[PDB]
């Protein structure tokens, strides 16, 4: 350690007159820098997961571009922010799934995964030697007792379990279109998920989107295992929307 | 599990006036069985002195690279080579350094001094020395004192005693060489001869 | 000065300490919450971030229990809430453990607010942005306590914090009676609560947990419901 | 697996009434089987985790353990007070489990204590 | 923490490795039984740590 | 503008940037362009390596490495910083092979030694390092591959890839050639026509080039290439510039 | 404050009683003297499994 | 390896050459070594003196002791005497030197004879049932008389005006026992000490004012 | 606790390099199920290694001599390892690790070709090292050494015909003695090539 | 004496065995691997899931054996989620020799692991006291090991059918049992399209 | 102007990706006095110049002994050579004692790269304010190597640092393409004449002011001093 920098806004362990830690806030709008969006939807027997694909140079290999991972046999997630930061904590996540597995022997459900993941990011916030990770991570995962489950963790240590959720620049849009959806209504089919899950990142990002520029990632109770779908079969998804 | 082995051998060394005798056997065995049967253990260390040392293999070995290194600290940190007495009492040193642990090694060290004069020291493998004119170690050190006993000398004298000593000693034990090598340490340097058995 | 307001291990030439009042201060910042101690039983309330319909009821809760009498509610920082919650949790275990009887509240309390002091005396770390309100019910006789950013506690008989809680205590104040039940101090908690309300409130927006002799409950949105409809 | 483990005798060449009654032979061999087992378990632990983690994923993984660890690790009491090892417990994975260190010999409670100021300086290595 | 009844295996799992931990040292052979979501199970613990599910 | 807020590498602008990694990949433009091509059955190198006098030998400070017996890399920036990574890459084959005796795959060491490089981004004791470099690999099995690592700690797979001063020149001229189809033997030359173009002898006094190759034809392994075709291509490049 | 105290101490499982004990037990046991010894439990047990529970 | 410096705690997984739960990590320092000084951990013919006699007594004018080498010249105003194991009995006795001149070094005065013995005997009894065997008796002068002590490695040390030690320890102390007494000049000293080690079956030494001498 | 012998091993020297043969046999004791297993290790191209005792522990050396090997040929500088650099090590490591009471059972036999001059060299688990123009280790090492020894003495220069002769009616023997699949390594200034089973 | 002749310290008979005996066995399409049961028990599965087609059998100290699978079966996991891919069956044996050879001193285990991978299709290892590895077309451990390795030796050949095999293994794991006992055995084929698990009884 | 901030410590970037402390501690090495290092087909020589306090002091050496194959020679400050000097004596001897060979000059060197790259990346360090010059001789023949504060070595044929050391570099630079045939003699009197250019043309070289050290295929590393230097000495010629 070097010191402390002196000012309400240059340290993260200085609290300003108002009462509130800016280096966390900082932190948040750091998710927005690479201008990407992610929106994850639960369905009645299903959870699914859709973000942006952006592939700016011709020269790149568009098959090692990705932000869809995988934690668990039974676990995805979804990652926006910095690429370097999602990544290291992708590996994180994984060695947590699998040290808890080895001490209680069975898998890890998702909001302990979630709980442990903020828990860790919590103590990052008291220490004047470590910095706040600038990324959220969603998981998705399907329960014993219950049916599909959907959670999001922040920079600051807050976690939270929801029915429909949204990240990155177009969130309170994109909030604001599925808080109208599920107050209309709720039951959905498998069918249905993906197409709502669309239809709010098209209508916020009016975009007409294309089988190369988004990748879907889904969870059903009849295979609960992790599944990335195709270009074929994203392609499938978009024509039956447009017909 | 033992980790001690003994093997042969059989040291001399005699003082004289103006040089320095350092003998020993060529012959490594367990026993029984013959390892080899050229394996001098007369080692060179400086201009003006040599180490004879004879027991479990693997201690001499280990005892003779460290004492070179050891040599070449000295060398570096105070511009100088080492003389006898330095070497001795440093030797007497490193083996008391291991008193729980022994190395099983018989040492006899012999050369110059700093007037000019044979110096022979005789070890024990926990580290008491004291200086001597003629000394006997090894497997047949029992049965070769007295005779030496018994019988300063000049260089080709001496020689000739030293030639009739291991002669006879080798027909009466079980563990000596079939060859003899001698090394004469004087104010010219040193040389070595290798006498048949 | 602003000579003083940077560093935790600073005194002011006045003999005071700015970066634990400045935590006081995120700590006064938060949601309001009420808790009253009546003749057999404590009541605890509370507001909710969420608010929402996207939200999921089973996810998160902010009443929590540490043993079978005793619960807590807090007012400030959320991630600083869940490490003493833990905390709480395991030294309760000890001491049953050790002893094989249940953690008095006062005991309980000590400790969590001798955990809470190391952070205000040494450099590189800062304290905790929280409040605390713990309940407990021990010898037939019922405990309310409140614990400080600074490791300070004290026994109250009605207090609130949070946003707008000098107004709620002068209110508790003017209508608090030390001969009331538990039905009439769950009335006055909710009262009091809608006094710094903006919003309606539901039963989608409140969380409230009582104590008495049987144990530590928190009600269900149904009986929350119910009681709203009570006093209109 | 965690709990199985894997010539220093100097001359002063480099106070008696602080230090006694002890001796190099009995010190030479432990008196139980479970005692140096026991008295090294978390240090044990943080080896195997090292290890697995260091063959599996690469270098920087124990790194930053180790890091966090030693960062986290110095913002506690003096070491004549008794300290609450809250965040160092929450990243080591302790803060949901008992064992036999918490509930034996309480360590806030113990029958002996030296000087402040002879801890400070041992701890910081002078003496 | 979790807010659910636990598991059997997980009680499980936990006495084998503490009895695993102290060498046998602690005697103690347990029987152990319970039924959770997934259904009964019995189990069957020995003083070294060596568990055994069986009818 | 990030004034203030940039002495550390554990501080977040108010825009949520941090500028000391930013000030990391700024350094790595001080140095000559380096550049790789992946082709049909094979992965080349080449880079432009400047000459400081005439008293210096053949082979001194190279900025080609053998990490393993199938992996080459070509770097970028402080030279210093590009030894120790060279030193890590090699540590981290080695112990795989140790572990799980075969050879490691590509892109499970450009994870490793990725994270590794990420990992100095988030502690005020340390500072990022200052160098990029490029990774490349065949094997009958997998095939060619191509990665690149920066000093914020992102790595990606390419086709064709530059780094160095004058990237965006190379890039250019990369972007013209159908390196889908081709062979080694036909993309040495163009390899080496690109670095003759890009380079600019104004501000640069002279430079030799440095080839080499992994494919079929050293049947996978990392090997210099021999001098007769290091001539020719030479030759060839001097006959396209006219 | 003692001052024969260096570092701080911990807790668990304490050793201190184990060489005293060893020559203890022997000298009682060749002079041919008694010690308390360590409760024990031997009461046979037993465990099914049924259809839908333990017993 | 700038964050593996910046832990100040070398571990075996930090190093290089590591796999597995082991690897080519013990293999690798393999050095020599540059400087230190330290007994190794316990686990030959090893020389003692078995038939030797030591006598030594004090008086007025000083301390006289004689033996059948075996007595060890530590200072020019100090004696020692060797019984047991030779190789210890040189070992501690050089260590007892060298701490004697540190001592007179530092503080410009000479110690005491009390002072080296309870060095000696502190220095012997850490290693006790190690297997360490030595008996040894010091004489010495300083400002407050003639000094004569007995210290073996059994951690005994005892003061006294008559000491013997060795194979015909009996007879020579009954003889010097006999012969015994304070206000004796030095030839009857002499001629005592010479007639008791000729009963107990020759060197002779005589500490002084200003140092030991030698007679024969 | 109980111990039993190691299988044999005999090596010779000729004009243009040595000759080591070993015996395919898995162990003489309970583990005589593990059969066809080889025991001959090439390090480099001037130099062989075989091995007798403990399998597990050969393979770990293995494993580490093939590191080091590979390591010191990624630099290219042009050195590589001598048969003589190799037979230090051995030993150092040999007696470092019986040092510390866990010591490696093993007793080596290393050969090698390099500079026109011919090696062979021998290591056991105590740290004891020579050098001889003959060798043999292991099962029949007392009814083997004696007479490679003397049928060197009548002859000192042995072509490499005479010397495969001999290490072939050496083992004939051996297996006479008490009653079958061998292998043979050769170094020479071509390399090291290696011939089985037989 | 010690030096020249090259003694082993002879892991094997450390203590005498008087366990069950494992059999694994290759065919064409995969590999067979089978245990019987020879005081209680008689209902005990001895067959260990490593992974979705990996097994292995265990001989000597239980509660050692069980914390080596245990231990095993976490780094296994954990590394196939890293790497992306199905396990091989190499990787399996190779981490299971890292603590089997490490700990020779302190535990007593024996491990043979049997699986299939995509890549070089049914393998048998052996990992026996001591930490050797071995690759066997046919491999035999417990107690039965002695008895029945001739008649096993002589009668095996190479790649057969999947039922031709299990009759084999079934065959040699009976006249294993009945030496002179028990009557439960259990076989479990593994191939490509999945495990198939089977017991033999009367 | 600008700068004040960004040069202070060896954990910060300046806004243009540069170390200033780094570049500072590059230039200790033009705060000595000058060395000429040179080699042939057989043989590796090293010539420095030393300077004294005043008349009545002895003037400092400049060129040390690593081992019997290995010699060094140094400009810039003292205590970073004297432990540098160290580290290469300790890994020479370790060398030695595991495998009963000579150290090759470049593992040693890049061990000495891989040592002193790390005090320029962690806090509390600064980097070794040294330079030095290691001639050798082992199984691919003679060796020149130099050695660079920020932690970079080169591989040269001839090479010349310490004070005003750039007209040796052009005499050697003008004079390269004879070196590889001369013997000992002329070889050691190029090093000489290449020195002698770094005075002022009014004074010339005494037998008081230089050092020379030679390593060769059958001659260890040997210091000749005072006296011993005339022989090579008493051919030069008058300054031309």
């Amino acid at each position: 350690s070097r010191g402390s920098s002196a000012g309400f806004d240059r340290h993260i362990t200085i609290f300003s007159p108002e009462g509130r830690l800016y280096q966390v806030e900082y932190a948040f709008k750091a998710i927005n820098q690479g201008g990407l969006t992610s929106v994850a939807v639960r369905g009645k027997d299903c959870a699914v997961i859709v973000t942006q694909k952006k592939v700016p140079d011709k020269l790149l290999d568009s098959s090692t571009v990705t932000h869809l991972f995988k934690i668990t046999e039974n676990i995805g997630c979804v990652m926006t922010g910095m690429t370097a930061d999602s990544r290291s904590q992708v590996q994180r996540a994984r060695y947590e799934a699998a040290n808890w597995k080895y001490k209680y022997g069975y898998e890890i459900p998702v909001d302990m995964l979630c709980k442990r993941i903020a828990d860790i990011s919590q103590v990052y916030t008291q220490n004047a030697e470590m910095r706040p990770l600038g990324c959220c991570m969603i998981l998705i995962g399907i329960d014993e007792e219950q049916g599909p489950q959907v959670y999001k963790c922040d920079p600051a240590g807050y976690y939270c379990g929801f029915k429909a959720t949204a990240a990155g620049v177009k969130q309170t849009e994109s909030t604001s279109f599925l808080e109208k959806k599920v107050k209309k209504k709720f039951d959905w089919t498998f069918e249905q998920t993906v197409e709502t899950a669309i239809t709010c990142l098209s209508t916020v990002l009016s975009i007409d989107f294309k089988p190369s520029e988004i990748e879907v990632g889904v969870v059903t109770v009849e295979n609960p295992k992790f599944r990335i779908l195709t270009e074929a079969e994203i392609d499938a998804h978009l024509v039956a929307l447009a017909e | 599990f033992s980790p001690y082995v003994f093997n042969g051998g059989t040291i001399l060394a005699i003082a004289g006036e103006d040089f320095a005798i350092v003998a020993s056997d060529t012959r490594l065995s367990e026993g029984f069985s013959i390892h080899t049967r050229d394996s001098p253990k007369c080692y060179k260390l400086t201009d003006k002195t040599v180490i004879g040392c004879s027991g479990f293999h693997g201690d001499c070995l280990t005892l003779t690279k460290i004492i070179e290194a050891r040599l070449k600290m000295y060398k570096h940190s105070n511009n100088k080579a080492m003389t006898t007495g330095a070497i001795a009492a440093m030797l007497s040193t490193i083996l008391y350094s291991r008193r729980f642990f022994p190395y099983y090694v018989y040492n006899i060290i012999g050369g110059l001094d700093e007037e000019g004069k044979g110096a022979v020291y005789s070890f024990d493998p926990v580290g008491s020395y004291q200086r001597d004119s003629f000394k006997a170690g090894g497997s047949a050190s029992a049965m070769l004192q007295p005779l030496l006993d018994n019988q300063p000398l000049s260089l080709d004298r001496a020689m000739r005693l030293v030639k009739d000593v291991f002669i006879s000693a080798a027909e009466r034990d079980v563990y000596t060489g079939d060859a003899l090598r001698i090394c004469i340490v004087t104010k010219e340097g040193i040389r070595e001869e290798t006498v048949s058995l | 000065e602003r000579g003083y307001s940077f560093s935790l291990t600073t005194f002011s030439p006045s003999g005071k300490l700015v970066q634990i009042e400045y935590a006081l201060a995120a700590v006064a910042g938060g949601a309001p919450s009420v808790g009253i101690k009546a003749a057999n039983g404590v009541v605890l309330a509370t507001e909710k971030k969420q608010k929402s319909i996207l939200y999921d009821e089973r996810s998160v809760h902010k009443v929590e229990p540490i043993t079978k009498h005793i619960g807590l509610v807090y007012s400030g920082m959320g991630p600083d809430y869940r490490v003493l919650v833990h905390r709480a949790r395991k030294l309760a275990q000890q001491y049953y453990l050790v002893y094989q009887e249940p953690i008095p509240t006062a005991q309980l309390v000590q400790r969590v607010a001798s955990v809470m002091q190391e952070y205000t005396q040494s450099g590189g770390v800062r304290p905790f942005g929280v409040s605390l309100l713990i309940c407990g019910w021990n010898e037939g006789r019922p405990y309310l306590f409140q614990s400080d950013p600074s490791g300070a506690y004290f026994a109250w008989k009605a207090t609130a914090m949070g946003k707008n809680y000098v107004n709620g205590k002068t209110f508790l104040e003017k209508r608090y009676n030390e001969d009331l039940e538990l039905e009439d101090a769950i009335h006055t908690a909710i009262l009091t609560l809608k006094e710094s309300f903006e919003g309606q409130m539901t039963e989608d927006n409140i969380e409230v947990g009582i104590c008495n002799e049987a144990g530590f409950r928190r009600l269900t949105p149904t009986e929350v419901k119910d009681y709203l409809a009570a006093i209109a | 697996m965690n709990a199985r483990g894997l010539d220093s005798i100097p001359v002063t060449e480099l106070d008696l009434l602080r230090k006694g009654f002890s001796c190099v032979k009995n010190e030479l061999l432990p008196s139980h089987p479970l005692e140096l087992s026991e008295k090294n378990f978390q240090l044990n632990q943080d080896k195997m985790n090292f290890s697995t983690l260091r063959n599996i994923q690469g270098l920087f993984a124990p790194l930053k353990l180790q890091m966090e660890f030693k960062a986290v690790q110095q913002v506690q009491r003096l070491p004549f007070l008794s300290s609450s090892n809250l965040s160092l417990d929450v990243l080591r994975g302790n803060d949901e489990t008992i064992g036999f260190e918490d509930i034996l010999n309480d360590p806030s409670q113990s029958e002996v204590m030296g000087e402040p100021h002879l801890m400070v300086e041992y701890k910081l290595g002078l003496l | 923490s979790t807010g659910r009844l636990p598991r059997v295996v997980t009680a499980n799992r936990m006495l084998k490795q503490m009895l695993f931990r102290y060498q046998g040292y602690i005697g103690a052979a347990l029987v152990l039984g319970g039924v959770d979501v997934t259904g009964p199970h019995l189990y069957s613990i020995y003083p070294h740590g060596s568990t055994d599910k069986l009818p | 503008i990030g004034t203030g807020y940039d002495l550390s590498a554990s501080t977040f602008s108010p825009d949520g940037r941090v500028f000391q990694v930013e000030y990391a990949m700024k350094a790595v433009e001080n140095s000559s362009t380096a550049i790789g091509i992946r082709c049909k059955d094979g992965v080349v190198f080449g880079v432009e390596k400047l000459v400081l006098s005439k008293l210096y030998e053949e082979g001194s400070n190279k900025r080609l490495f053998n990490v393993d017996r199938h992996v080459g890399m070509a770097v970028a920036g402080l030279l210093a910083d590009a030894r120790s990574l060279a030193d890590i890459a090699r540590e981290e084959a080695s112990n795989f092979r140790s572990n799980f005796g075969y050879n490691i795959p590509l892109k499970h060491l450009a994870d490793r030694v990725a994270m590794y490089v990420h990992a100095y981004t988030l502690y005020s004791a340390v500072r990022p390092f200052g160098c990029s470099f490029m990774l490349g690999s065949y094997s009958v099995n997998d095939g060619a591959q191509l990665y690149m690592i920066d000093p914020s700690g992102v790595s990606y797979g390419y086709w064709g890839c530059a780094i160095g001063k004058a990237r965006q020149a190379a890039k250019t001229e990369i972007e013209k050639l159908q390196m889908k189809e081709m062979t080694c033997r036909d993309i040495v030359k163009e390899v080496a026509k690109i670095i003759y173009i890009v380079h600019d002898e104004v501000k640069d006094k002279a430079f030799e080039l440095e080839l080499s190759w992994v494919g079929e034809l050293t049947n996978g392994r990392h090997e210099i290439v021999p001098k007769d075709i290091r001539e020719e291509a030479e030759k060839y490049a001097k006959e396209s510039l006219k | 404050a003692a001052v024969s105290v260096y570092a701080p101490p911990v807790g668990g499982f304490s050793f201190d009683n184990c060489r005293r004990n060893a020559v203890l037990e022997a000298d009682f046991a060749k002079r041919g003297y008694k010690l308390p010894k360590v409760r024990k439990t031997g009461t046979t047990i037993a465990g099914v499994v049924y259809k839908d529970g333990i017993v | 390896m700038a964050l593996a410096s910046v832990l100040e705690r070398p571990l075996p997984v930090n190093q290089r050459g590591f796999f597995g739960l082991g690897g080519r990590a013990d293999l690798l320092d393999l050095g020599p070594g540059s400087l230190s000084d330290g007994l190794s951990l316990a686990a030959p013919g090893i020389e003692m003196l078995h038939g030797t006699t030591t006598l030594a007594f004090k008086f007025r004018h000083g301390v006289i002791v004689a033996a059948d080498k075996k007595v060890i010249e530590i200072n020019p105003y100090l004696l020692g005497t060797m019984a047991g194991g030779a190789a210890d009995c040189s070992f501690w006795e050089r260590l007892l030197a060298r701490q004697c001149r540190i001592y007179e070094l530092r503080n410009k005065e000479r110690i005491s004879v009390a002072a080296a013995s309870k060095l000696l005997a502190n220095m012997v009894y850490q290693y006790k049932g190690m297997g360490l065997s030595m008996g040894t008796m010091i004489c010495g002068w300083d400002k407050r008389g003639p000094g004569l002590y007995y210290v073996d490695s059994e951690g005994n040390r005892i003061s006294g005006a008559t000491f013997s030690v060795g194979s015909g320890s009996v007879y020579a102390y009954g003889v010097m026992d006999r012969g015994y007494s304070y206000d004796l000049e030095v030839e009857q000293a002499y001629d005592l000490a010479r007639r008791a080690i000729y009963q107990a079956t020759v060197n002779l030494y005589h500490v002084r004012e200003d140092g030991w001498i030698r007679v024969s | 606790n109980p111990m039993v012998t190691g299988t044999s091993v005999l090596g010779v020297k000729f004009e243009g390099g040595v000759v080591i043969a070993a015996d395919m046999l898995g162990s003489y004791g309970s583990l005589a199920r593990f059969r066809n297993i080889s025991r001959i290790m090439r390090v480099n191209n001037s130099t062989m290694l075989g091995a007798s005792g403990d399998y597990a522990d050969f393979q770990y050396l293995k494993q580490v001599l093939g590191q080091m090997v590979i390591d010191e040929e990624l630099l290219g500088d042009g050195h590589s390892y001598s048969p003589r650099a190799i037979h230090s090590w051995l030993t150092r490591a040999m007696y470092s690790r019986r040092s510390k009471m866990n010591p490696l059972w093993n007793t080596m036999v290393i050969g090698g070709y390099a500079d026109g001059e011919s090696f062979l060299g021998y290591v056991d688990m105590l740290g004891v090292a020579y050098e001889a123009p003959s060798l043999a280790t292991g099962y029949g090492a007392y009814l083997a050494q004696p007479l490679l020894r003397e049928v060197l003495e009548k002859q000192p220069v042995l072509s490499q015909t005479e010397a495969r002769d001999l290490v072939e009616r050496c083992m004939r023997v051996l297996y006479y003695r008490d009653a079958n699949r061998f292998q043979t390594a050769t170094v020479t200034e071509k390399g090291v090539e290696i011939e089985g089973p037989l | 004496a010690w030096g020249p002749e090259a003694f082993t310290p002879d892991w094997e008979s450390r203590e005498v065995s008087t366990g069950t005996t494992i059999m694994a066995v290759q065919f064409d399409g995969g590999v067979v691997l089978g245990a019987d049961s020879r005081i209680a028990n008689r209902v005990t599965d001895k067959l260990t899931p490593i992974h979705d087609r990996i097994f292995c059998c265990r001989s000597g100290s239980a509660a050692d054996t069980q914390a080596v699978a245990d231990a095993v079966t976490y780094q296994l996991g954990f590394h196939s989620i890293e790497l992306n891919e199905p396990p091989l069956v190499h990787t399996a044996a190779s981490l299971f020799k890292e603590m089997c050879y490490r700990y020779r001193e302190d535990l007593m285990a024996g491990i043979i692991i049997a699986g299939w991978d995509p890549q070089e299709g049914g393998q048998g290892y052996s990992v026996p006291m001591g930490g050797m590895m071995v690759r066997q077309s046919f491999a035999i451990g417990g107690s039965g090991s002695s008895y029945i390795y001739g008649y096993v030796d002589a009668t095996y050949r190479e790649g057969m059918t999947k039922e031709e095999c299990l009759q084999f293994t079934a065959n040699a794991l009976a006249l294993a049992m009945e030496r002179d006992s028990g009557g439960v055995i259990r076989l479990a084929a593994i191939a490509e399209s999945g495990v198939e698990r089977q017991v033999l009884l009367g | 102007m600008f700068r004040n901030q960004y040069d202070n410590d060896v954990t910060v970037w300046s806004p243009q990706g540069r170390i200033h402390q780094i570049e500072y501690a590059m230039e200790a090495v033009k705060q000595g006095s000058a060395t000429v290092g040179l080699k042939s087909k057989t043989h590796a020589v090293l010539v420095a110049l030393k300077r004294a306090q005043s008349e009545l002091a002895a003037h400092q050496k400049k060129i040390l002994h690593v081992d019997n194959h290995i010699g060094i020679s140094i400009a810039g400050l003292t205590a970073d050579a004297r432990l540098l000097c160290n580290f290469m004596r300790q890994e020479c001897l370790d060398s030695r004692f595991v495998f009963d060979r000579p150290l090759p000059v470049s593992r040693l060197v890049s061990l000495i790269g891989s040592k002193t790259q790390i005090p320029t990346q962690r806090y509390g360090r600064r980097p070794y304010g040294v330079g030095l010059l290691i001639a050798g001789y082992d199984d691919m023949g003679p060796h020149i190597f130099q050695t660079c504060p920020s932690a970079n070595y080169f591989d040269c044929r001839a090479m010349s640092i310490g004070a005003r050391s750039q007209s040796a570099r052009t005499y050697l630079e003008r004079h390269m393409s004879e070196f590889m045939e001369c013997n000992l003699n002329e070889l050691v009197k190029h090093g000489l004449r290449a020195l002698r250019e770094t005075l002022p043309a009014e004074q010339d070289l005494t037998t008081k002011n230089v050092s020379i050290g030679i390593v060769g295929k059958d001659l260890e590393f040997t210091i000749y001093d005072d006296d011993d230097v005339s022989p090579f000495l008493e051919g030069l010629e008058e300054r031309p």
